[PDB]
């Protein structure tokens, strides 16, 4: 989380934490409670978000759920939805952490390589995440949505 | 809504297939179960008030919920909770006759979780109440009917949770 | 800088036409009103009812002047077709929302309003809730008997303007009334 | 179902209205029996006077078919 | 179906199923096995019913299969027969359901509008259905035929 | 009656009677003769059914026939028995009609309000009806009893 | 509305009498007639369009009415007249199933004379059309059914006149 | 909504400027085009049913959509699709007379994409149908009118997609 | 504009434009060139029309430009003249549009409320518009004046 | 809505506690302030039209907003803005009598920001107008009343911004 980031910068400089850096940590700990609520909201709506996003994705990309496509078949379609669920879980983790680092380690490093072996199209995966963002935004209040959006956007950027 | 008979028909219609023996067998299965279901439904309707009372006694009342600061505190909230209980019972009875869970999805299940979360109604307690109703219903309907009745109650519970 | 069509805009006003049936009115005048009743209540935005939707007996009474427009509107909510297309598919809370849009032209003002109507639906018929809305004071004030309902985006209750825009402008019905013959997702292209 | 034919006159005491209100003011109408009670009350609350009430359809003092 | 209709009426009234309504359900479940057999019979004879009815229709209405007429030409004649087949399938669905509702949603709502765009004459379509009824009646036993007749009559009534 | 109910639904839809609706009418007319006998049986045994049910009710609820209770005293006890008799007459009417509508108009609408003014307990009245059902069931044959039970159950449901 | 079964019940209810054998006999009479009536109703529904066509041909069309200055002149009026004809047919069918004339009084007959007089619709011509429909219906239904069908048609005719 | 004349006026009003020759020239341009537009509109109205028929034949029918499991399968769905086609045609005609695309945005375009996505109506096929209507319309209206007509059809297509 | 009005009526009726409506559009497009010239004339003479009308108004109503009156003082008198200028601009817009709608949205809806807050007398404003009409009429040719008069009259009618 | 008296009651009700002296003291505090508030409210109601006029003069009018291309340009927009000003005044008066800010949140404040953003109404200018009204109101009500009045005006301003 954020605090880890601050510590790491200090260690590189080989110095004790700067007052300004300390202040940012203080702000973060205050913000955390609000962040937890935002995460809680998405967790409760998780099942519906995934379902809605999946449908949107399949409409946007008929090919993925076609005999040629990776997603085609019940087993495969389930796996595609499971992947969407995974990314949502990662996003929630990110919001509470206040940083993308938790998200990044689990989901964004080696993602290209993994999907290329699977042969899943990366752009379609990105569209799914975008779709999830739109659903999530609607349920969230505007300010909460903006916070959540940043994490969603990062994912989309990473898988691109 | 849809019923078991219509569900079979709809599956065939999307295929464009005429009804076949395998399909007919599913329909035949439903027809045998039908008579039992009708008897169960009549039992539930007659004992509905008591079923709700017993279930509330088992889970809802004599609890923190009814005590001040609890969700079911105040007459208005208490009345709302028992109204919801009645809804679940009526719809489950409808589903049992139909032989299909779809009606529950279309009317009861859709948007309920979100409504409850905004209201601050506790889902787990509600689920507990549904399970309690199931147990009471099981007794009255008798064993053959109980199995059929249970699945719809469980469906409601799973949806809410 | 801002333009005339910026806030509320010009369009919403001037797309509302009060309609009053007059006994001596010529048929074509009368029908246009009748068509609009169907249009708002049953959400037939083509704006001409299909023959099967239409209620003849009620129309004949209305043309005769035996029944008021308010009464004709009550009959439409009483009718099966309404129950078929609106009550049956939707959930109890949604059904209320539709009711207020179909009758009263606005989005539900408050959660309390929603609760009262839900209670009616649960304890008494769809008809009873339809009766209540037509019976309700607000309906009487805005349309009385003679006026055919219209979209009216109110604004005096707080937030209703936003809600009313949402319900009238965006939420075009998104569910099939009929369960039968569900559409397969593919075959997109021709 | 029993039906009521009602003639009533209603005055607009609270507010002056530009649009023609003649249809609202004098309205001979057919009312479902169930609705009439509430309707009668509404006319009374307005201060309108109900000139005539008749039962258009149904039989008075019928136990069933009502 | 019978059951769907009963449930829907109850839900509108917001009441449990009436005894009378329950009785009708009981009657229907008893009837169902007989109904299944009636439907099965028509399905087996489907190909011949359509063929015989088509011939009768074309004799009754020379015009439809004439250069002016809609049915004229191989492609068009096939489509006309396909339509007859569709209606037969709907009738079988109706018999098992015990109600016209399944038939009605798929075939009778908007039928006028569809055929008017196509320019197909509605009365000729009705005659074809009547023709199919006569063929179907012959194969069915008398009591079975009466049951089947009701559904056939409804279709003819609807397309008028 | 069954017939009235069917006609009313048709008139609302502004359509001729559906085949399914017609079938239910056919079933009802066949059932009617059996129904008439069931009703006749209960009418003959009416006096005893009421008497036996009354005794059971008073044993079930000592309070009602107690100085505090509404039923207490000869006049009051007679009225309670008269009420039971009324409900039995209604049930017989229902069986012949094949529908609860006749029962419903005379007995079940405004019943709560009437009894609340009287201060009679509604649950006790329901128990009396249940008691009458048990007596009636014994005199009836099993299949006959089931038919009668439905009407009895409706009454109990209506007042609850 | 009322039906034969309910009519018997209603008469007994005002007396307060339990159902008696004499009453039962009337009910039994109805039950025997019932099967015939159901068959007749199905016939009428299927041939309704034709029945109206034939009756109109017999009385309404090729007449002064259809000619300019006649009550059925203009498409709107023509359509209205055939709509009214359909009403009469549908209600008569309902009455025949019911076995009671009351529905005709409650829906069709009440206020029709007055409406027609204000409109200037000719009552005698309308009655003529009803009688024509009766004759056509009689043929299709067959003799046993025809007697039952005829009384309701005659009832409508008498009411209008 | 807005029209070309009002659009010019509105631009001037926000500036607060009185109408000037340059503005007048734009208005004059519209006035010359006007006569052509009126003729085109009358052509479209008369041939509307046929235009829809031809366009459907070109794209919608004889396709998977019409075949079972397709969006336009069943009479109800078929009727809905042709109703939508009519809407697009009527509004395009309105836009052509107006000389402004705004009405399309205010009535047709707003919320349609979202509605269609929930319904599962295929947007690309709908767009195809609109393009087909354009081609048919182009023929009937004639070349000068066709260019004007085409822009509004294209606007609808772009909005949906 | 004429066209907007026609479209709106058609949309309410849910019909394509009527022949009569189309004819009115045709007439309007022919009239437009004449209308443009009328508007141009008034624009050129705008400054003098306003000045002359102001003087006439002040003669007609001494009170408005009096210590009590709203118009009194240089700042206030300028504002009164600015208002007259605004209305003239609106009238020109109206003539080109061929309808009062453009005028109506900018100037006539809420006018009463605005002036009541300002405390400006509405009748005096109307007199000013009447005055402007007379000046404008003199510069215009007779037929041109009649066309212009209608728009001027509407304004006077709207605000009185 | 809620008022000070009810707010105390509600806090006690959730605790389930009977009213206590500490609670009574808060209620007593309100009762003393009450008389002043009533006088202030009457003053505001009588001078409401003028208050709005003065505030508009101070901020809204003689500005770019009123000039063409400004939000309050055109009669319709001008009238809307003064209507909004009246709303704020009326609700603030209600809040002052109540002694609670909640009503402002429930009616005025909820959804206003979003409405304004869609409309393109400028929030800062609106806030300016509210502050201007406060200043005018302060004068009329007098000092003791002004302090109470000011907090509600400030609450509205903070909500909007
Ligand atoms: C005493 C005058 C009568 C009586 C009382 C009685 N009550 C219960 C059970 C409950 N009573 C309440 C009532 C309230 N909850 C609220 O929030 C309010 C308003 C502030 C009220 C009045 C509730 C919630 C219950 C449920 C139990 C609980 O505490 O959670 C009983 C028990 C009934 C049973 O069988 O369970 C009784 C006996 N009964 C009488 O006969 C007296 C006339
Ligand atoms: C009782 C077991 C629990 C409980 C119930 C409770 N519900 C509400 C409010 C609502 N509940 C619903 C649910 C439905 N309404 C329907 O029509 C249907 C389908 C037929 C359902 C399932 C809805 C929509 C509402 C809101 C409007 C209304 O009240 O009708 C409350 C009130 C909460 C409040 O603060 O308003 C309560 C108490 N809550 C419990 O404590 C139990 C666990
Ligand atoms: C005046 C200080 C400023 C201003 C205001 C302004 N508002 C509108 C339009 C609307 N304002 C509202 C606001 C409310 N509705 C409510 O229910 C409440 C709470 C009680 C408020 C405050 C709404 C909903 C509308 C739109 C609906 C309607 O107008 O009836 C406008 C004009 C927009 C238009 O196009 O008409 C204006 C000008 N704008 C300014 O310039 C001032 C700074
Ligand atoms: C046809 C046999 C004859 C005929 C009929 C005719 N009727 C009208 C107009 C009306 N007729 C009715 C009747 C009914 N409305 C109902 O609801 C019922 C009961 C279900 C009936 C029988 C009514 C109310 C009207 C007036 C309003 C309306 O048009 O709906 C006309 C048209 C008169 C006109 O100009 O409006 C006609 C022609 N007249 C003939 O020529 C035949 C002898
Ligand atoms: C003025 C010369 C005389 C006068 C008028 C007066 N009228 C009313 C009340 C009503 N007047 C009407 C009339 C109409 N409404 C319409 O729609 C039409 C046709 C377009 C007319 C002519 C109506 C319906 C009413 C009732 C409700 C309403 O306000 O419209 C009153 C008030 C009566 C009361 O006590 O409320 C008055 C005073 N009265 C005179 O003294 C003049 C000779
Ligand atoms: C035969 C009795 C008559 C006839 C038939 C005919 N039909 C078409 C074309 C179509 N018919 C349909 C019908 C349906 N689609 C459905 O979903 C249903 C209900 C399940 C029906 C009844 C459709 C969709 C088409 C269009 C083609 C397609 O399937 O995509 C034609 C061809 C006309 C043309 O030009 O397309 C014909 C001839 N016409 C007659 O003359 C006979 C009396
Ligand atoms: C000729 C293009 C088509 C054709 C003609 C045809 N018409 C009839 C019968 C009638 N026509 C009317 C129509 C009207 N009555 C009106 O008042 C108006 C409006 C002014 C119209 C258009 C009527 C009322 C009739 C019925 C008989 C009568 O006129 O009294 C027939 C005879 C009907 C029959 O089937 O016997 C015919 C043949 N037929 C075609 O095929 C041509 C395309
Ligand atoms: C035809 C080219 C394509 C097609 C059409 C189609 N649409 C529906 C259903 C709806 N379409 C709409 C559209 C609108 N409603 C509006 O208010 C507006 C703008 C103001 C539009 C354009 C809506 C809301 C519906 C739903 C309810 C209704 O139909 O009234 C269907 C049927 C879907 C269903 O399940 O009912 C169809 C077939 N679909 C295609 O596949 C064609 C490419
Ligand atoms: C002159 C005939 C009369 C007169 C004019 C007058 N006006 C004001 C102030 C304003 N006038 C307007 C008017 C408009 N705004 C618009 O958008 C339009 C339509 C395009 C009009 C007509 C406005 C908004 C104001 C407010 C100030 C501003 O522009 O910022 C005044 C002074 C206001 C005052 O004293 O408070 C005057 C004098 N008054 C008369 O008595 C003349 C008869």
């Amino acid at each position: 989380s954020v605090l880890t980031k601050a510590i790491v910068n200090a260690d590189a400089e080989a110095r004790y934490l700067s007052p300004g850096e300390l202040d940012r940590i203080k702000s973060f700990v205050a913000s955390g409670e609000r962040r937890l609520r935002i995460a809680q909201t998405l967790t409760e709506a998780r099942e519906r978000i995934v379902k809605q996003a999946g449908d949107q994705l399949f409409q946007k990309r008929p090919d993925v759920v076609s005999p040629g496509g990776n997603a085609y078949g019940e087993k495969m379609t389930a796996l595609c939805l499971r992947d969407l669920d995974y990314y949502l879980r990662l996003v929630t983790y990110g919001i509470v952490a206040g940083d993308v680092t938790p998200i990044e380690e689990i989901g964004i490093i080696g993602v290209k390589e993994m999907y290329n072996s699977l042969q899943t199209p990366i752009p379609a995966v990105a569209e799914g995440v975008r779709a999830m963002k739109n659903v999530a935004t609607s349920l969230l209040s505007g300010d909460d949505a903006a916070e959540a959006g940043f994490y969603f956007d990062y994912l989309v950027g990473a898988m691109q | 809504m849809q019923d078991a008979i219509t569900a079979v028909i709809n599956n065939y219609d999307v295929q464009g297939k005429y009804l076949d023996g395998a399909a007919l067998d599913k329909l035949k299965a439903y027809f045998t179960t039908g008579a039992v279901r009708v008897r169960a439904a009549a039992v539930i309707s007659s004992n509905a008030t008591t079923i709700i009372k017993e279930a509330a006694a088992k889970a809802l009342i004599y609890s923190d919920l009814t005590r001040p600061g609890g969700n079911m505190y105040t007459t208005r909230r208490y009345a709302a909770c028992i109204r919801d209980m009645d809804y679940f019972l009526r719809y489950a009875t409808y589903a049992m006759l139909a032989g299909d869970p779809s009606i529950l999805d279309e009317r009861v299940l859709n948007g309920l979780k979100e409504t409850y979360n905004s209201l601050g109604v506790p889902i787990a307690a509600t689920v507990g109440g549904i399970q309690a109703m199931k147990e009471v219903v099981g007794g009255l309907v008798g064993p053959d009917a109980a199995k059929e009745a249970s699945i719809y109650f469980d469906y409601l519970s799973s949806g809410l949770s | 800088g801002q333009s005339v069509e910026v806030g509320v805009g010009t369009l919403r006003r001037q797309l509302e036409h009060i309609y009053r049936i007059a006994p001596d009115a010529t048929r074509s005048e009368k029908d246009v009103a009748i068509n609009a009743i169907y249009r708002q209540v049953l959400d037939v935005f083509a704006g001409i009812p299909p023959s099967y939707l239409r209620l003849s007996e009620a129309e004949s009474k209305l043309k005769n002047n035996e029944i008021s427009v308010r009464e004709f509107v009550r009959r439409l909510g009483r009718s099966e077709n309404y129950r078929k297309r609106f009550f049956e598919p939707y959930s109890s809370p949604k059904v209320v929302e539709l009711l207020t849009k179909h009758f009263l032209g606005r989005a539900p003002i408050s959660q309390q309003e929603i609760s009262t109507y839900v209670q009616i639906l649960g304890t008494k018929g769809l008809a009873a809730a339809v009766d209540a809305i037509v019976e309700s004071p607000e309906y009487l004030t805005i349309f009385n008997e003679d006026i055919v309902p219209y979209r009216r985006y109110p604004t005096l209750p707080a937030g209703n303007y936003r809600a009313s825009v949402r319900v009238n402008d965006e939420e075009l019905i998104s569910q099939s009334w009929s369960s039968l013959s569900p559409t397969y997702t593919g075959y997109q292209y021709v | 179902s029993r039906y009521f034919k009602v003639t009533a006159c209603i005055p607009s005491l609270k507010r002056v209205r530009t649009g023609r209100e003649l249809q609202n003011t004098f309205f001979t109408k057919l009312v479902p029996y169930e609705n009439w009670f509430t309707e009668q009350q509404r006319i009374q609350k307005a201060g309108g006077k109900v000139l005539s009430v008749k039962l258009f359809t149904g039989v008075q003092g019928a136990n069933t078919g009502v």
